[PDB]
């Protein structure tokens, strides 16, 4: 989403589906990864 | 008839080496009894315990009685009863058949 | 009173109470019996409204 | 047990199939290339689990199941291995033979 550099306009937008990854596991927790 | 079918007392009665059961489940919630459970009790050799299994033959389970059935057994030798070499025949079954 | 009384009917179901159907039958069989009770109950409401 | 809505050791502890299910279940007898005379014990199924499985979940673990109330570790009166092997053999009846 292109946005103004800092402030949110708090407008409306929507996301599109990209992928179905059938891992088939119990997911209860998550974390992000640093580069 | 005043049966209940509380199976926690059987489990707690003695430790098991292995369950050696052909139908392990919680076996109801111990409040209500369902079906005629029955108990066909006898004492056999450790290899015979494995011989009596669904679809199995061997020497035992061809002689005596064939085992669809739940095999849940308190798999513990009554050492206090079998401590003598001459023993007794209180648990006999027709192994010759 | 008639509309409420109809809730005790079975309309061919094993029981008029939904919890007995879910307790006694496997999910797809419970769904069949539930659709049967749903049909009977919605027909009762359409009759009432008409 | 490989059908929507079924209950049993496989439907509940190894593989729950959806109730709203589209697809085909294809089965055939496989005594050939299996069921060796000495017992084919390469195939295992779960018999002890903490709870019933959700559709298509595959929880693959060797965690020791605690059957009793008193805590234990590894192996003991209340500690049982969760998987049960089955020895397939040519001498078993149809209901006890392997299927692919
Ligand atoms: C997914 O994982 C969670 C947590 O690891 C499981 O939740 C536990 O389930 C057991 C068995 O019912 C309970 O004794 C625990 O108390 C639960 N944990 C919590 C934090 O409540 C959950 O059961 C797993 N999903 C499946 C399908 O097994």
């Amino acid at each position: 989403t292109p946005i103004i550099g800092r402030d949110f306009p708090q407008g409306f937008s929507a996301l599109e589906p990209l992928v179905d990854l059938p891992i088939g596991i119990n997911i209860t927790r998550f974390q992000t990864l640093l580069a | 008839s005043n049966c209940v079918a509380d199976y926690s007392v059987l489990y707690n009665f003695a430790p098991f080496f292995a369950f050696k059961c052909y139908g392990v489940s919680p076996t109801k919630l111990n409040d209500l009894c369902f079906t005629n459970v029955y108990a066909d009790s006898f004492v056999i050799k450790g290899n015979e315990v494995s011989q009596i299994a669904p679809g199995q033959t061997g020497n035992i389970a061809d002689y005596n009685y064939k085992l669809d059935f739940t095999g849940c057994v308190i798999a513990w030798n009554s050492n206090k009863l079998d401590s003598k070499h001459s023993g007794n025949y209180d648990y006999w079954y027709r192994s010759l058949r | 009173n008639t509309l409420v009384k109809q809730l005790s009917s079975k309309f061919g179901a094993i029981s008029s109470v939904l919890n007995d159907i879910l307790s006694r039958l496997d999910p797809p069989e419970a769904e069949v019996q539930i659709d049967r009770l749903i049909t009977g109950r919605l027909q009762s409401l359409q009759t009432y409204v008409t | 047990q490989i059908a929507p809505g079924q209950t049993g050791n496989i439907a509940d502890y190894n593989y729950k199939l959806p109730d709203d299910f589209t697809g085909c279940v294809i089965a055939w007898n496989s005594n050939k290339l299996d069921s060796k005379h000495s017992g084919n014990y390469d195939y295992w199924y779960r018999s002890l689990r903490k709870s019933k499985l959700k559709p298509f979940e595959r929880d693959i673990s060797t965690e020791i199941y605690q059957a009793g109330n008193k805590p234990c570790k590894g192996k003991g009166p209340n500690c049982y291995f969760p998987l049960q092997s089955y020895g397939f053999r040519p001498t078993y009846g149809v209901g006890h033979q392997p299927y692919r």
